[PDB]
RNA sequence: ACACCAACGGCGAAAGCACUCUGCUGGGCCGACACUGACACUGAGAGACGAAAGCUAGGGGAGCGAAUGGGAUUAGAUACCCCAGUAGUCCUAGCCGUAAACGAUGGAUACUAGGCGCUGUGCGUAUCGACCCGUGCAGUGUUGUAGCUAACGCGUUAAGUAUCCCGCCUGGGGAGUACGUUCGCAAGAAUGAAACUCAAAGGAAUUGACGGGGGCCCGCACAAGCGGUGGAGCAUGUGGUUUAAUUCG
């Protein structure tokens, strides 16, 4: 669940957005909080429904 | 800022010398609409410093300010619930505008003698490092830089 | 006087309330380390990314007496001290090697409370 | 407990059920068909299954967390928030059987305009291809039409048009309580009143207002700035007090 720095040169570029993508504060955010059981799976999957046609 | 647009507010020039951002500081130090002896404290001030100084007496007025004009100040914005100290950086147009600012009060709260020796004292304690007036220039950085982190750099 | 390791890894514990920067070496042990509510300020006034600057800007002052060349980073947990923590150190004098995001990302069993953070 | 895959996904009668593997096992669907032959549908009582919480006995217990103990907030908070934390949450066996157990629209069958998203199978110059054209199951949304509906809305997975059978309601409060019977270890569950009292409860939708709801915009309104008040002495006005009245608004 790392990131790459596999590129060479002595650049002091972060470099550290093309993993603010994928995992970002998203994987927990949606974690580290309390699971609510069935919310989780009713109101988390009713706006996606609306905004997804 | 659409709607209705007003560049700045000018008026008459300086005297004879000919300047018009050292004419807002006779227009600062304007008490209750005497123009005619606020022009007394200014010219007499410049006439009084050439013995303390050896060059033209436009140019030690510069060379003083400079120590009296912040670069970053602080702007009281809310976002969220929590007041934030927010600190935004300050122009040419402004700066010069609050740096006469401090340079009045400083004057008013010595109480020596005549407003020709208060104004004339905190001009040249700015070059050296004295006073009230160049005080408020180290005590708004102390404001900012601390609360650096609320504002992004450009 | 000084052990005098070449390299080594610097684990950024980045949380919410502060950020606890520790440069270790190679295998794992640390040599001096430096917080957010060590310098100067504390309370609520650090966890802020240029309070995380000042926290790991601290830490070259007393790890100076090694002399290390080139320098591993390595950032564990979300806050705003993840990109900062970075750009002090390479703004001291050690180089770039490898950085990387060692945040533990669970399998969905544990879950502490919701509560509003800083 | 099990990320990602997960999906408006799928399976199951309902509840409910997701890391991978093995063992035993149920249901659904399609397709050339082969066979029985209506052997069907529903269904009071009855029997069985039941999220979580809770209960009994024996284990287990990382985290979370009723209770409980401190810190903080507040006029007070024996709440929200902070630090800890027991039963419990987990496993085996038995028990309790309730939930907005909700699509709040019981099951089964035949019909009635259409336009987009799954899974099986047939076919399409030899399928040359991601694919193209059909034909079934289950499943969403639709400016969804007719029709239906008080309206919102539903719309061939309709509350559309009909048939078969079972359950249920016929004012609000009192009540889903009391009494009795039955069931349970217990907490309680199931069946289920009356007196008295009101003339109203209730549903949808409409106008406006309100919102510590949202989107966009205007006034010193804030912001930027100057002077000022509240301090002081004096003037004046008002309450309170006082007085025979300290006249009224």
């Amino acid at each position: 669940v790392q990131v790459v720095v596999d590129d060479n040169e002595p650049e002091e570029r972060l470099l550290n957005r093309f993993r603010r993508e994928v995992m970002r504060a998203g994987v927990i955010q949606e974690c580290k909080r309390r699971r609510f059981f069935e919310n989780t799976q009713d109101v988390r999957k009713r706006k996606t429904r609306e905004a997804a046609k | 800022s659409r709607r209705g647009t007003v560049e700045e507010k000018t008026a008459k020039s300086d005297p004879i010398y000919r300047n018009r951002l050292v004419n807002m500081l006779v227009n600062r130090i304007l008490k209750h609409g005497k123009k005619s002896l606020a022009y007394q404290i200014l010219y007499r001030a410049v006439k009084k410093i050439q013995q303390k100084t050896e060059t033209n007496p436009l140019s030690v007025l510069r060379q003083a300010i400079r120590g009296v004009t912040p670069d970053i100040a602080v702007k009281a914005r809310r976002v969220g619930g929590s007041t934030h100290q927010v600190p935004i950086e300050i122009g040419s147009t402004q700066g010069k505008a609050l740096a006469i600012r401090w340079l009045l009060g400083a004057a008013r709260k010595r109480p020596g003698r005549n407003m020709a020796f208060k104004l004339s004292s905190e001009l040249v304690d700015a070059a050296k490092g004295s006073g009230d007036a160049v005080r408020k220039k180290e005590e708004t950085h102390r404001m900012a830089e601390a609360n650096r982190a609320f504002a992004h750099f450009r | 006087s000084a052990r005098k390791i070449p390299k080594g890894v610097i684990h950024v514990q980045a949380s919410f309330n502060n950020t606890i920067v520790t440069v270790t070496d190679v295998r794992g042990r640390v040599v001096s380390w430096a917080s957010a509510g060590t310098c100067g300020f504390r309370g609520t006034k650090r966890g802020t990314p240029f309070a995380a600057q000042t926290a790991a800007g601290n830490a070259i002052r007393t790890v100076v007496e090694q002399g290390m060349q080139r320098a591993e980073v390595m950032i564990k947990g979300p806050g705003l001290g993840r990109d900062a923590a970075l750009r002090a150190i390479r703004r001291s004098g050690i180089l770039l090697s490898f950085v990387r995001d060692v945040t533990p990302m669970p399998h969905n069993g544990c879950r502490p409370p919701k509560k509003r953070r800083v």
